[PDB]
């Protein structure tokens, strides 16, 4: 038969992947969350909590 | 001489805000100086009916 493959969509991926960094990652601190188990500073305006 | 000639070769600063949390105000202040009397005043109401027991017993 055919051979074995596995499939990806390329251009969905390039475009999620220019939204997310271009775009989610810059909404304001309040649509963001903390991990179940990752400790940040208390200081807001640090890199370490942004 | 040569091949790498190419291109090119403090005390305090004393900052002060740190790593610590965001503060905020409000301005419906201070009932507390009057039960600071309220406390003493009453103390001494104790103590004075504590004499009136004494006073009808020694009667």
């Amino acid at each position: 038969g055919n051979v074995y493959a596995m499939e990806i969509n390329l251009q969905a991926n390039l475009w999620k992947s220019f939204l997310y960094s271009n775009v989610a990652l810059y909404l304001p601190d309040s649509y963001k969350y903390t991990p179940a188990n990752v400790t940040l500073p208390a200081n807001t305006n640090t890199y370490e909590y942004m | 001489a040569a091949a790498a000639m190419t291109a090119t070769r403090m005390p305090s600063s004393g900052s002060s805000p740190s790593v610590p949390s965001s503060i905020i105000a409000e301005e419906k202040l201070l009932a507390l100086l009057a039960e600071l009397e309220a406390l003493s005043r009453q103390l001494a109401a104790l103590t004075q009916q504590v004499s009136e027991l004494r006073e009808q017993q020694q009667q």
